[PDB]
């Protein structure tokens, strides 16, 4: 049903209630979500369905509809803007200074603000409004915080 | 069954809470998605 480009909240009624289990992008026809938000399952966007095109448990990462359309990448010095949308609460940016994940295979972006589990797919923003990435994978560190990712697909 | 719901626009917007450290942090991925410390 509902195909306009905007931030979504991902429901379930399997538990108890309503259940937000996380957040996705649409863009261009596209529901772009974190693979442990869904595991791959197929959504529902009113009467209509969606069902996965793409994904990767290792990226954390799964595509609706079509391929993956988000490019922008974090230019490594400016502040960015977590869209988070927690769960039973309205939709709000937060401006932040991302630090740095250091890995095996390269430097990755990190926001370090801390959210409910069921804001897991939330887009973090570049001052253009692109998508560089999506916040819920990361670590929790030594003080009980979380440190999430700026996580990032490949388009094709 | 999941379904989903309208939440907003993709705006940056001015004047938003600036909150938040930056901080460096040495991580491991393994094959399942999930990172660690180092
Ligand atoms: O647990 C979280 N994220 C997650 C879960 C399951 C998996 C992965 C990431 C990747 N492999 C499978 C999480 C996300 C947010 Br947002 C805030 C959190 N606070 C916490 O203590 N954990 C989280």
């Amino acid at each position: 049903g509902e195909t306009t480009d905007g931030v979504y909240r991902v429901m379930t009624r399997r538990l108890l209630g309503s259940t937000q289990v996380g957040v996705g992008v649409m863009q261009e026809g596209v529901f772009h979500t974190m693979w442990h938000v869904t595991k791959g399952a197929a959504l529902r966007s009113g009467e209509g369905r969606l069902d996965p095109y793409w994904g990767d448990v290792k990226q954390d990462l799964v595509s609706y509809c079509g391929p993956w359309k988000l490019d922008a990448a974090w230019d490594g010095l400016s502040e960015v803007q977590l869209l988070a949308v927690p769960p039973g609460e309205r939709a709000k940016n937060i401006q932040t200074l991302p630090g740095i994940f250091k890995t095996k295979d390269g430097d990755i972006g990190a926001v370090a603000l801390d959210y409910p589990a069921g804001t897991s797919g939330s887009p973090i923003l570049d001052k253009c409004g692109r998508v560089i990435g999506l916040y819920g994978n990361g670590v929790v560190i030594k003080n009980g915080s979380y440190v999430s990712a700026i996580t990032q697909g490949k388009r094709e | 069954d999941m379904y989903i719901e309208r939440a907003g626009d993709i705006t940056w917007e001015k004047d938003a809470e600036v909150t938040g450290n930056s901080p460096r942090l040495d991580v491991a991925l393994d094959e399942s998605g999930d990172f660690s410390l180092v």
